[PDB]
RNA sequence: ACCGGGGGCAUUCGUAUCAUUACGCGAGAGGUGAAAUUCGUGGACCGUAGUGAGACGCCCAACAGCGAAAGCAUUUGCCAAGAAUGUCUUCAUUAAUCAAGAACGAAAGUCAGAGGUUCGAAGGCGAUUAGAUACCGCCCUAGUUCUGACCGUAAACGAUGCCAUCUCGCGAUUCGGAGGGUGCCCUGCCGAGGAGCAUCCGGAAACGAAAGUCUUUCGGUUCCGGGGGUAGUAUGGUUGCAAAG
RNA sequence: GACAUUGUGAAGAGUCAGACUCU
């Protein structure tokens, strides 16, 4: 059954900190927690080991990523200039 | 702006209605 | 592009083939093997040795323009498939 | 009387034009470490070929950007050209189809020019239709005949053969004459050309093209 | 009362018309609804035309002209008397004055 | 003071004139545009502002180019058309075509006469807000 | 200490039989088994390090040498980077666009990483708790927590003392200001909330 | 050689606005009904050539087109979707409308992060006025722009729900097709749109080829109204960070 | 700010009568 209601992953901080700061830090506490589908071997098996750090348990990749996503929109975006500058 | 105006009021009303009630 | 899919669904519906490293290294090395296809991320090693294989089978290599998940889906399985070899085509045209 | 520092000096157009007399600027005396050559190189002049080759086509306009200074003489080069206002608006009609294009085409000596083309759609002889509007593919095929044109007229030669060209507007004809196969074009013109990238001054090349 | 059928506007088969700021006022007005003219008048005057002629500089020089497409929004086109208000009748009148 | 005239060449100055609703500017420079021999404004020649735009301080302030175009030498001029363009109104002032005939009356030669009013091919907002001037 | 994870990267000696390992912070996308490609022949790859005059304008890059052979100063916090606004080949410099805002001009020889740092978006989680900054300022150095001045009495602070918790001297104080007046906003331009764009 | 400002993501270009650099000028410029606030000899405004930022895509542009609506317009590339038309292709009633339920939904507004050119609520001044917390002018803050989330309201209008069918004439218009002639023309040519003026009947009338085929009422179906206010208010419920729905 | 550390060349202006001063 359905635990929690809304607070979710940050029902951990009880009736601390101020409801508006818990739900700024539930979206990127989710984020950290998820598991994400790793490029390498293709299988949702990329955990945040540290800030920053992302391992892959099945073909033991370690990738250099978000503080609490495994990629940034902003990486992404460089990614693409560059592959379309080497395109054209 | 004849009933617009009215609309406006009401809201400032019930904004104090709120205000007082709470 | 599309057409390989269609042509793949095809040889899965009624031709003849082994998903996997494993039985593809089997098939080429036994010399049954008619066509090799290749998932895009797989690891680079394992590519060299499926396209030194082929070359000394003789075989053709098809690059699939997918991952192993979408590989994976177009053989119409829950998994994910790195690698395959079609040894039949049955009622396909995917040799050609 | 702050005119007495001023010095005039005739303005030289290259070579392409026949009258190779443009008119007469000025500029303060060379006074301590200001040189009335180094003022006057860099300095852009706007004529018309009615008062550079005498032609019928007044319109179009030329920009000469001075480059070398020899006595009394601002030798000068092509810097753009562009149409006139007055004919691009008479140009512009209601009920026709406005084609515009431009493209960046690279010459044998250095330069980029880009190259602005505009073109609008013609009543056929008997029509009495009055509009004259065509499908957008259609459109957009003309536009790309008409980059294709362009890139084939200019590609292979160098900035005089271009400005040569450009004097008569052959493009512009050329260009009506091809790219009517899809929708019959009329009053096509260069409406500008603009120098993108340049190689550097080459003295030699200007004292040839004087 | 409905005035007119078109409801002032040359809106069909369309949701959104993107809108124009009127010459005189500056006011927003929709395109189709907005009073268009086209006025295409001699860059000289009729009174000046013999002076510039008399005093050019070239044998035959074409004089240019000055093309201006003018948008009006409603109260500043009757203000300035670009239109005018018609009878009942006379409005339904689609066809543009002589000129 | 001057260049040297082949004995009836015409000597060619551009004369922007920039004719907006508040004022008028007759400005002389060489053919780069980059030098100017002389300019003057309606504002110079009247006293009230509501009259800087007028026919006749167009036309005194063309009076007074001429004189000093004639006395430097410049004959003729190619004539530059201008309005405040941008998002503002693209029709010359009232002070144009006092200017122009004033000029072709104090005897300069006429060239090429041509609208260089900045027309944009999209604007910024202009200036009332959407309801307009409503005065 | 460090928000941006580091990248132990291992480099072939030319002139002896040995193995050189560099510690740089990795460019975000950076992975282990990847290779890494440094000099002026090294082509646009993330990660990669060029000299700056090569790329075109435009191009993210980190870890920027502000002077030819400083191994790297600009741009290495988590999620920053600096981007190369232009070029000059007559002088050989570029003017680079640095992560404050600042335009910088350098030599077109300068070494740069193409990317950004990785570790991007790290302040945006609260810290919701006070021992969580105690445990992040435990790695860096000893600066919380931060008592205020006027908190303070008259012989600590210039800002202390008084019946009341006030300043009661304005807190712009000015850039010559002696080692102990020198507290509070120093040489500020202005003051206040800002309204618009700085 | 389909059609389309239908949608999304990148990308190219364009002048203009503002700022600023270089050079010249010389005292006004700006703005108004008239002025003033304001800017200007530290040389403004005006010229010519650049540079930078952000916004916006003029003219073409229309009783033109597309989209369920809101809405949609610079070039090119890519992605998925679609209308009409053609069809001696396939399934064979699978359909219409729909409580509850769900998606989208202008502008303003809220939250977070970037941007901050222009314009600009609030604010401050100069005017006008008996006053002017306004209209007019000047300087501007939020906002206007982008990204990711909220709100779910507009004269969100055709003030006309959707599906099917019948009733008139004319000539134009967008798309596709058929047949001829030389992209254009012709066929009282065929469908699908979007309209206009000859209109039976209808309507209190204005007017409506639907608002007609209704006391000769009755094709199917959803929502809504019951003299004007109190009042979309109080209270209760529910959604929302709030404003509010 | 001045003097010293402080050297070697150009261009401009100003002082002089080949020098000095500045930029």
């Amino acid at each position: 059954a359905k635990r929690t209601k809304k607070v979710g992953i940050v029902g951990k901080y009880g009736t601390r900190y101020g409801a508006s700061l818990r739900k700024m830090a539930k979206k990127l506490e989710v984020a950290q927690h998820s598991r994400y589908t790793c490029s390498f071997c293709g299988k949702e098996a990329m955990k945040r080991k540290a800030t920053g750090i992302w391992n892959c348990a099945k073909c033991h990749k370690v990738v250099a990523g978000g503080a609490y996503v495994y990629g940034t929109v902003t990486a992404a975006t460089v990614r693409s200039t560059i592959r379309r500058l080497r395109d054209l | 702006m004849r009933e617009k105006w009215r609309k406006k009021r009401m809201r400032r009303l019930k904004r104090k209605r709120r205000a007082a009630k709470k | 592009a599309e057409n390989i899919n269609s042509r793949l669904s095809m040889v899965m519906k009624t031709g003849q083939y082994v998903l996997g490293y494993k039985q593809t290294l089997k098939s080429l090395l036994n010399g049954k093997a008619k066509l090799v296809i290749i998932a895009n991320n797989t690891p680079p090693l394992r590519k060299s040795e499926i396209e030194y294989y082929a070359m000394l089978a003789k075989t053709g290599v098809h690059h699939y323009n997918g991952n192993n998940i979408e590989l994976g889906t177009a053989c119409g399985r829950l998994f994910r498939v790195c690698t395959l070899a079609v040894t039949d085509a049955g009622d396909s045209d995917i040799i050609l | 009387d702050p005119f007495s520092r001023k010095e005039w000096y005739d303005i030289k157009a290259p070579n392409m034009f026949n009258t190779r007399q443009v008119g007469k600027t000025l500029i303060n005396r060379t006074q301590g470490t200001k040189i009335a050559s180094e003022g006057l190189k860099g300095r852009v002049f706007e004529v018309s070929l009615g008062d550079l080759n005498n032609s019928e086509a007044d319109f179009r306009k030329f920009k000469l950007i001075a480059e070398d200074v020899q006595g009394k003489n601002v030798l000068t080069n092509f810097h753009a050209m562009s149409m006139t206002h007055d004919k691009l608006c008479s140009i512009v009609k209601k009920w026709h189809t406005l084609i515009e294009a431009n493209t960046a085409v690279k010459t044998t000596d250095g330069y980029t020019l880009r190259v602005f083309v505009i073109a609008f759609t013609k009543k056929s002889v008997n029509q009495v239709k009055k509009t004259s509007y065509t499908k957008t593919s259609k459109i957009r095929k003309i536009r790309s005949e008409m980059i294709g044109c362009i890139e084939k007229e200019v590609t292979g030669c160098d900035l005089k053969e271009v400005v040569s060209k450009l004097i008569p507007d052959s493009i512009g004809k050329d260009i009506e004459k091809t790219c009517s196969k899809l929708y019959p074009l009329q009053e096509v013109y260069i409406r500008k050309v603009k120098i993108i990238k340049r190689p550097k001054v080459d003295l030699g090349r200007l004292h040839d093209l004087h | 009362t409905f005035k007119r059928r078109n409801h002032g506007r040359n809106k069909k088969n369309r949701g959104h018309v993107a809108f124009i700021r009127c010459t005189n006022c500056g006011r927003c007005c929709p395109k189709d609804k907005a009073i268009k003219k086209f006025v295409v008048r001699n860059i000289v005057e009729a009174a000046a035309v013999r002076d510039i002629g008399d005093a050019s500089a070239y044998t035959q020089y074409a004089l240019p002209k000055l093309y201006h497409k003018l948008h009006y929004c409603i109260a500043c086109a009757i203000h300035s008397k670009v239109v005018r208000n018609r009878s009942r009748e006379a409005r339904r009148d689609r066809n543009p004055p002589p000129r | 003071l001057g260049p040297q005239a082949k004995e009836g060449e015409l000597i060619f100055g551009v004369a922007h004139i920039f004719a907006s609703f508040n004022d008028t500017f007759v400005h002389i420079t060489d053919i780069s545009g980059r030098e100017t021999i002389v300019r003057v404004t309606g504002g110079m020649k009247v006293k009230a502002d509501r009259d800087e735009s007028s026919p006749y301080a167009a036309m005194l302030a063309a009076q007074d180019v001429a004189d000093r175009c004639k006395q430097l030498g410049i004959n003729a001029l190619h004539i530059k058309l201008r309005a405040t363009g941008g998002t503002r109104t693209k029709t010359p002032g009232p002070g144009a075509q006092s200017a122009l005939r004033a000029l072709a009356r104090a005897g300069m030669k006429i060239g090429r006469i041509e609208d260089v009013t900045p027309i944009p091919s999209d604007c910024t907002r202009r200036k009332g807000g959407r309801r307009g001037r409503r005065l | 200490g460090r928000g941006a994870p580091l990248a132990i990267i291992a480099f072939r000696d030319p002139y002896k039989y040995k193995t050189v390992k560099t510690t740089v912070v990795a460019a975000e996308g950076m992975h282990t088994g990847q290779f890494i490609h440094c000099g002026a022949k090294a082509q646009i790859q993330i990660g990669n390090i060029v000299p700056v005059g090569t790329l075109p304008e435009g191009t993210t890059i980190c870890n920027v040498e502000n002077k030819s052979g400083d191994r790297g100063v600009i741009a290495r916090a988590s999620g920053n980077y600096a981007t190369v606004i232009a070029h000059n080949p007559d002088t050989k410099k570029t003017r680079i666009r640095l992560p404050s805002g600042a335009k910088k001009v350098v030599q077109s020889v300068n070494r740069a990483m193409i990317g950004l740092v990785a570790g991007g978006g790290r302040t945006d989680k609260p810290l919701l708790k006070a021992g969580r900054s105690y445990h992040k300022y435990k790695a860096k150095r000893n600066s919380w927590p931060r008592v205020r001045g006027v908190a303070m009495n008259p012989v600590e602070h210039p800002h202390g003392g008084g019946n009341h918790q006030h300043i009661g001297h304005p807190s712009t104080v000015r850039r010559d200001a002696s080692a102990g007046k020198k507290v509070g906003l120093i040489a500020a331009r202005r003051t206040g909330r800002i309204r618009g764009g700085k």
